[PDB]
């Protein structure tokens, strides 16, 4: 503990004047024009931990990007990818979002 | 019992503003036909003479509140002192406007009138302007009162 | 995917039916057109509503809804004062009293009740069946007016083109709005393209994050500094 | 406080000059704001971190001049009702009232014809004759009787099973003030609380009132007898 | 206290001062000399 | 009685909370005391107190 | 009208960043130019069921009727996606059911007549002949022929000339022929338990008649029930007797009434309302929307003048 | 009593929006986490 | 002279919801900012705040202790 | 029973003036009313003299 | 105006 | 004075209206207006000139009673400055202190909130107020002859935060313009 | 690749003489209405 009012205070008074003296507000803000404590504390940004560890995760994109560059698709869901496109320029608008209310209904019921 | 004193300050401070545009978020029908209505509906050609009565009373009204207004001589001074105030202010911008228009064309005081009487500083062509424009208005509301009237 | 059902036929339209209550029934299909659901054929009266519900034959009553339009609603100052926004006025009982009433017995009809009648009121009360409203659609909600407003003002399907497939294709899923029905725009061009497109494309948006995070720590180190 | 800024400035106004020069002196550098609204207070710092320090000011600054705009709509509705004159400003309608269809809502409106009951003075409806009306208005008759007509039941709906403790002392128990109820209790426990010395703010729930100064009490008094048991 | 009239009189209702008008009694007894 | 006093505002002011410096520009404003331009606009602001006139004038100032 | 947040990878999949929204001609007009083609007789496209139903549905709607159930969809609008905070790894969808408004078919209101050739019967009138058919009254008899009111209200009441205050009745009769009644101006304030004529047959508003039409729908008991009620010494057993009696109304043999809406043919805000209507801030608001398309690039101008400044 | 007032149809309110369903889904997740 | 009221609400411009006068009406309008009685302190302690800030009741005695 | 007249004064009669008892607090008084629509009232007032 | 009042006055109710 | 007085508020009638219990949109609804009416919060009633505005004024819940709570300014207090309470258990349903009964309070120490509402254009003919005055006004002593002896039953006192509500009516033509 | 539904599941079936008594709308009642809709679509501007 030990906080503010009885550092600067503390052996200045009683325990008496300790309680008469805390019950006045937390300790100075906006109704003085000062800046709060809590509302300057959003006025921070984060710290170097924020640095290194959106360093780590960017590595892990890298990682993760170049292990796309060196993906190739396999045989079966090219040939799904045939059909789905042939599917995309074989209907319209109107069906397109009929069978996604179908798809939607399929997750739904099960 | 204690007494009481008048406040001269800001007092009430709530009609020194106009705020109905704020308060009815901008950014009388009903009326005139409940009243026909009525005349026609409690009193042979009788309903058209009510309706005649009525918008004659309230012309008649209106004017005549007019008139009797400005039969006040304070009224009349204050809208001489006005007249004289528009003439002028006219006169200013009838100069800059003329003057600016035919450089266009290029491209391709107050206390003798304020002390003296009304008629002698204002022409009669003017008020001849006003009585024929009158006339031309109103010159022919004898045939169309005729023909509403008669079928 | 199986495509759904596409057909063409002449109908005969309906005799148009006058039962007191409503007009029309001209419709000779099962369906309706833009929605896909059953539209109803069977109207109720007023004595008809108010003798299933004092017998009991009715067990819940739904109500349409309206907008109820911003300016009408007294829970802050109006708008034009240039407070901070409210978020929504809650919706009224339906204007023009549409319903749809639910029988004992699994059926459901239309009927027009004025909402606040004497004797309904009454013997709702008095019977305890169940009153409900229905809520708004999306496309009349006026929280979803962006959302609509896009699916009219958007594309449907991306265009994927690396020279030789011109291939429609899927939207991200940022701004998906339905569903991956079709093909990624990943797969369009890993499977129709080329390590080219890949390459590049993955270039591009790899140092797209990493210029993300590091405009991040730069406007940091600038803050603290 | 005056240096403080927390009231008002050391001579912005006496009542003695001119409102005239007491405005001016109020709208020199927004004086006419409490600190806590003042943007000048706030105009240094906005951050990455929030970027509410300086829109959620401004956004408590617009409800605040709402609130005084009302403040004035309103007092210019009770003037204009202090008299018998229509009212200005047509607000919308509230929890219990609907529109009027007639009209739109709009409640009157100008007419260039000259409205005679105002004219001549009649206006007003004659005290007894607005008794006549609501006396006949809350007395309705019954001119037929169950002897004929096979009615024996009361209008209304649900008749038969319409006809099927200690409200007659005490009576009803009102049900608006239930919240209030575990304060009571706590102001009986504790008798001492009920002295000329303690000055609570007030409020009802844990976090207001009498329940701060309680929870205060009991928690530094635990705290300072553990402090006793360090030594 | 049966036939107490529960309308207390014109008389014993003491006064109570808006802020105004502490106002001016602050001021006018702060400059009372 | 200066201690009550005190006591009171500042409890007062601080029931705020149960939910650069300023007195460096609040101390730079041209107050009337009990440079051009203000007088003009006070004595004008004055003189046109009872008619609508008046309205124009708010328009003017900062 | 119970809602739901959605918390599953395998449902988010199914729909992203929320479901696509149905559009096309609002309810009002779904039915136009199909019906028109029909009639015409071109080969028109067949309505194709919705996605969630399946064989085994289409067989039971087209069987025995639809249920509430075919009608209840759903929709979900996807929150804040897959890394913002815990507690939603992947996010989280709003998913709230409705009805739609197109349900209902090419079902309107009843058209409004032409009320200038169209006979007329004085409210008097019909104050006497609802108090025929009101078994509740002294003046019933079970032999009056079964009347059919259709009760308009008017709706371009505020929007162009013509429009009238107050109800207007129209009655058929067993002929098939029909009257109408002008119920404007209330004439005296009753309660609707209320049986007394107004000592002066001019003062009939729409107050009395709606006191009728209320007091024509009450519920007739058989005086056994009644007996039932108040004899039996038991409680349980008069409680029985209540539960057990039952009831006729002599108003389903006599009337039929019907509540409409006189739509209107002039919208609030369009330019053939300024025609009929015209005033100040009108012409004002107009010509500042005409500038603000036209020549409110003297909000660039502005900028123009700011490049000398 | 009461009123047998009726429109023939409704006028839904259709023929800016961003901060509609800002504040909308704003609210809504703010529910969502206030749930738990 | 020229001012009207409507006859049927009697200038008032707004009738009835006696469904409410004996989840719950849904044709009669939208609360008020005040209905919620466990909000009134609070509101009430905000408001008192910013009013004690202007007031100058004892600004007599506050100039003399400056 | 401490008021002993009522006067129902105006133009409209809504406004009474009433004359308070000896028998009342604070002596004798003449207090204006304005009055509610209350068909109940006429006879409170003359059933208590 | 005072011809049309009697007609006029039922706009309020009265006499 | 006596004259003086009442002149003055004539000529000067729009600085007497309310600015001390009003701050800002100060509107309740007309249901929750009602609400307060039935179960007695309503101090006093004020309807306007025109009898189709009215200016609602309700204590604060603690300054109701004459209950000793520390948020009311210690007016009433004992020899040993403690402030006084006066409650009464309510010996038919006692183990809830809201059904218990005490004291109201002098209407010149209430702390007032000021609320404004709108009535509708039948408030007269509906019948509420005129319900809620007969149903206040017709409960008072009673005479036992059982016990022999003058009693005030218990449901003609104020439970705890309830008050008597005073309806006060202004005159229109005293407003001189 | 399509799925095929039988049109005479989507057609409705009625039975218009098994309908009330004066349910369906004759000649003369539909033009009267048709000439009614018309007349309420120009009664405004004409006036
Ligand atoms: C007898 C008629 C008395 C009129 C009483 C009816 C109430 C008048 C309100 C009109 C509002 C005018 C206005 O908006 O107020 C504004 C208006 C100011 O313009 O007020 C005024 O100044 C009023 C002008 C004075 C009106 C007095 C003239 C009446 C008598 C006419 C001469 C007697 C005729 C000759 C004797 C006939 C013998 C056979
Ligand atoms: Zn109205
Ligand atoms: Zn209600």
């Amino acid at each position: 503990s030990e906080d503010s009012v009885e550092q600067e205070f503390g052996g200045d008074y009683s325990e008496a004047s300790l309680e008469y003296i805390r019950a006045l507000g937390p300790k100075k803000g906006a109704p003085f024009a000062e800046v709060d404590p809590a509302e300057q504390a959003a006025a921070l940004p984060p710290s170097q931990a924020e640095c290194e560890a959106a360093k780590a995760v960017l590595e892990n994109y890298k990682r993760d990007i170049d292990a796309l560059k060196t993906y190739r698709p396999s045989e079966q869901e090219r040939a799904a990818i045939d059909a789905r496109r042939a599917l995309a320029l074989e209907a319209t608008p109107e069906e397109l979002t009929w069978l996604k209310m179908r798809e939607y209904y399929a997750t739904q019921r099960a | 019992q204690s007494e009481h004193n008048v406040k001269i300050f800001h007092n009430s401070w709530w009609t020194h503003l106009n705020i109905k545009n704020l308060v009815n978020n901008q950014d009388s029908e009903f009326i005139n036909s409940a009243i026909i209505k009525s005349i026609n509906n409690k009193t042979s050609s009788e309903k058209e003479t009510m309706q005649l009565l009525l918008m004659s009373s309230s012309i008649l009204l209106h004017l005549c509140a007019i008139i009797s207004l400005v039969s006040i001589s304070q009224v009349r001074c204050f809208v001489k002192f006005h007249l004289i105030l528009l003439y002028k202010l006219s006169n200013v911008y009838n100069a800059i406007l003329n003057q600016l228009s035919n450089k266009l064309q290029k491209n391709l005081g107050f206390l003798v009138e304020w002390s003296s009487d009304f008629i002698t500083i204002i022409p009669e062509n003017v008020d001849i302007y006003i009585w024929n424009v009158f006339s031309k208005i109103y010159r022919t509301i004898p045939l169309s009162f005729i023909s509403t009237t008669l079928g | 995917p199986a495509l759904p059902a596409r057909a063409t036929a002449v109908v005969a339209p309906l005799p148009e039916k006058n039962y007191g209550s409503l007009r029309g029934g001209r419709w000779p299909f099962l369906y309706d057109n833009v929605y896909g659901l059953p539209v109803v054929r069977q109207v109720a009266s007023y004595g008809e509503v108010l003798e299933g519900i004092r017998t009991g034959r009715i067990s819940q009553v739904l109500w349409f809804q309206a907008p109820r339009a911003v300016t009408a609603s007294a829970a802050a100052p109006p708008p034009g004062l240039g407070g901070p926004q409210q978020p929504q006025p809650p919706p009224l009982a339906s204007p023009d009293g549409r319903c749809l009433v639910r029988f004992a017995n699994g059926q459901v009809k239309q009927a027009v009740i004025p909402p606040g009648e004497p004797r309904i009121s009454q013997a709702l009360q008095q019977y305890g069946t169940a009153v409900s409203y229905i809520p708004l659609e999306p496309r009349y909600m006026p929280e979803l007016a962006a959302m609509r407003a896009r699916g009219a003002q958007e594309a449907v399907l991306g265009e994927v083109d690396t020279g030789a497939v011109a291939t429609p294709v899927e939207l991200p899923e940022d701004e998906r709005r339905g569903a991956a029905v079709g093909p990624t725009a990943f797969e369009a061009v890993a499977a129709y393209g080329s390590p080219e497109q890949l390459a590049a494309a993955l270039d591009d948006n790899y140092q797209a994050a990493a210029g993300q995070v590091a405009a991040l720590l730069a406007e940091r180190e600038a803050w603290v500094a | 406080p005056y240096d403080a800024d927390a009231n008002l400035g050391y001579q912005i106004v006496d009542p003695t000059a001119s409102m005239g020069e007491n405005v001016w002196n109020m709208a020199q550098v927004y004086n006419s704001l409490p600190p806590e609204l003042n943007p000048l207070r706030t105009q240094h710092l906005a951050d990455r971190g929030g970027g509410n320090t300086q829109a959620a000011v401004e956004a408590a600054r617009s409800a605040f001049d709402a609130q005084v705009v009302m403040e004035a709509a309103l007092l210019q509705n009770l003037e204009a009702a202090a008299q018998d004159l229509p009212k200005p400003h047509r607000l919308p309608p509230t929890a219990g009232t609907v529109a009027c269809n007639e009209c739109g809502g709009a409640a009157w409106g100008y007419s260039f014809f000259p409205n005679t009951a105002v004219m001549f003075g009649l206006e007003r409806p004659f005290w007894g004759d607005t008794l006549a009306r609501l006396s006949k208005y809350w007395n309705p008759t019954q001119v037929a009787d169950p002897a004929r007509t096979g009615q024996l039941l009361p209008y209304g709906e649900g008749g038969l099973r319409r006809l099927l403790a200690l409200e007659a002392v005490v009576g009803k128990a009102p049900a608006t003030t239930g919240r209030y109820r575990r304060d009571l209790e706590l102001l009986l426990a504790h008798p001492e609380l009920r002295d000329g010395a303690l000055r609570v703010p007030g409020g009802w729930g844990p976090e207001g009132g009498l329940q701060t100064y309680l929870r205060g009490q009991q928690e530094e008094q635990a705290r300072m007898q553990r402090r006793r048991d360090l030594a | 206290e049966l036939m107490r009239s529960a309308v207390p009189a014109p008389g014993e209702v003491p006064n109570r001062n808006s802020r105004g008008q502490v106002a001016e009694q602050v001021r006018a007894i702060l400059d009372q000399y | 009685l200066r201690s009550r006093m005190f006591l009171n505002f500042l409890t007062e002011r601080n029931k705020y909370y149960l939910n650069q410096n300023l007195r460096d520009i609040k101390i730079k404003a041209n107050y009337n005391n009990f440079t051009m331009f203000r007088d003009f606009w006070v004595w004008s602001y004055n003189n046109t107190q009872t008619n609508a006139f008046n309205q124009n004038l708010w328009w003017l100032l900062p | 009208t119970a809602e739901r947040f959605i918390t599953d990878a395998k449902e988010l999949n199914a729909t992203g960043s929320g479901l696509p929204i149905i559009d096309g001609p609002d309810w009002e007009e779904q039915h136009w130019a199909a019906l028109k083609a029909m009639s015409a007789g071109r080969p028109v496209a067949l309505p194709t069921p919705h996605a969630k139903f399946g064989p085994e549905d289409l067989q039971r709607i087209a069987a025995s009727g639809p249920r509430l159930e075919d009608l209840t969809l759903e929709h979900a609008e996807r929150l804040a996606g897959p890394g913002q905070l815990p507690t939603a790894p992947d996010g989280v969808a709003l998913a709230f059911r409705y009805i739609p408004r197109s349900v209902l078919g090419d079902f309107r209101q009843e058209v409004e007549p032409d009320w200038r050739s169209l006979p007329a019967m004085s409210p008097a009138e019909l104050y006497a002949g609802l108090r025929a058919r009101n078994w509740t009254s002294a003046h019933y008899d079970p032999a009056a022929e079964p009347w059919r009111l259709q009760v308009f209200s008017c709706d371009y009441k505020h929007t162009g000339v013509t429009g009238w205050p107050g109800y207007r009745v129209v009655v058929t009769s067993r002929g098939g022929r029909r009257r109408w009644v002008d119920l404007a101006e209330e004439g005296e304030l009753v309660q609707l338990t209320e049986q007394a004529p107004p000592a002066s047959p001019a003062d009939i508003g729409y107050s009395h008649v709606f006191a009728q039409l209320y007091q024509a729908y009450e519920p007739r008991y058989s005086p056994e029930a009644l007996a039932a009620l108040y004899g039996s010494s038991s409680s349980k057993g008069k409680a029985a007797a209540a539960a057990a009696a039952q009831h006729d109304t002599p108003a389903l043999r006599h009337l039929d009434v019907s509540y409409h809406g006189t739509g209107s043919a002039v919208a609030p805000g369009s330019g053939t309302a300024f025609l009929m209507q015209p005033s100040w801030d009108a012409v004002t608001g107009a010509i500042r929307w005409g500038l603000e398309r036209s020549g409110l690039p003297e909000l660039r101008a502005l900028r123009d003048s700011l490049l000398p400044e | 009593n009461g009123h047998l007032s009726v429109v023939s149809n409704a006028n839904l309110l259709t023929g800016k929006r961003l901060n509609s369903y800002l504040i909308y889904v704003n609210q809504n997740l703010k529910k969502f986490i206030q749930l738990n | 002279l020229l001012q009207h009221k409507c006859q049927r609400c009697k200038g008032a411009g707004v009738m009835t919801c006696p469904a409410c006068l004996g989840g719950g009406c849904r044709v009669c309008g939208t609360a008020c900012a005040w209905d919620a009685e466990s909000e009134w302190m609070e509101r009430w302690g905000e408001w008192e705040s910013r009013l004690a800030y202007y007031d100058k009741a004892t600004g007599p005695l506050m100039d003399e202790w400056y | 029973g401490h008021v002993a007249r009522v006067r129902f004064y105006g133009p409209e009669k809504n406004k009474v003036m009433a004359t308070t008892r000896a028998s009342a607090p604070g002596g004798e008084r003449l207090c204006k009313v304005v009055l509610p629509p209350d068909p109940e009232l006429l006879d409170h007032l003359v059933s208590n003299g | 105006l005072a011809l049309l009042t009697p007609t006029l006055l039922t706009l309020t109710g009265q006499s | 004075a006596i004259f003086w007085n009442k002149l003055l508020d004539r000529v000067q009638y729009k600085e007497n209206l309310p600015q001390a219990g009003l701050v800002g949109d100060m509107r309740i609804s007309y249901a929750k207006f009602l609400e307060l009416l039935k179960d007695q919060r309503v101090k006093r009633l004020v309807v306007y000139g025109d009898m189709r505005t009215a200016v609602v004024e309700v204590p604060h819940p603690w300054s109701a009673s004459v209950l000793g709570h520390p948020a009311t300014h210690p007016f009433y207090e004992d020899s040993a400055h403690n402030r006084v309470s006066m409650l009464r258990p309510n010996p038919a349903a006692p183990e809830d202190v809201t059904q218990w009964f005490c004291a109201e309070m002098p209407e010149w120490d209430m702390e007032k909130y000021r609320f404004y509402v709108d009535l509708p254009g039948d408030f007269w003919e509906s019948g509420v107020l005129q319900r809620h005055l007969a149903a206040q006004r017709a409960e008072g002593a009673v005479w036992d002859p059982a016990s022999g002896q003058y009693i005030l039953p218990y449901r003609a006192q104020k439970k705890v935060f309830q008050v008597s509500t005073e309806v006060q009516l202004l005159d229109p033509q005293e407003s001189w313009d | 690749r399509r799925e095929a539904i039988p049109a005479e599941l989507l057609l409705v079936k009625e039975d218009p003489s098994k309908l009330p008594a004066g349910v369906l709308q004759t000649r003369e009642q539909l033009k009267q209405a048709q000439r009614d809709i018309n007349w309420a679509g120009k009664r405004e501007q004409v006036f």
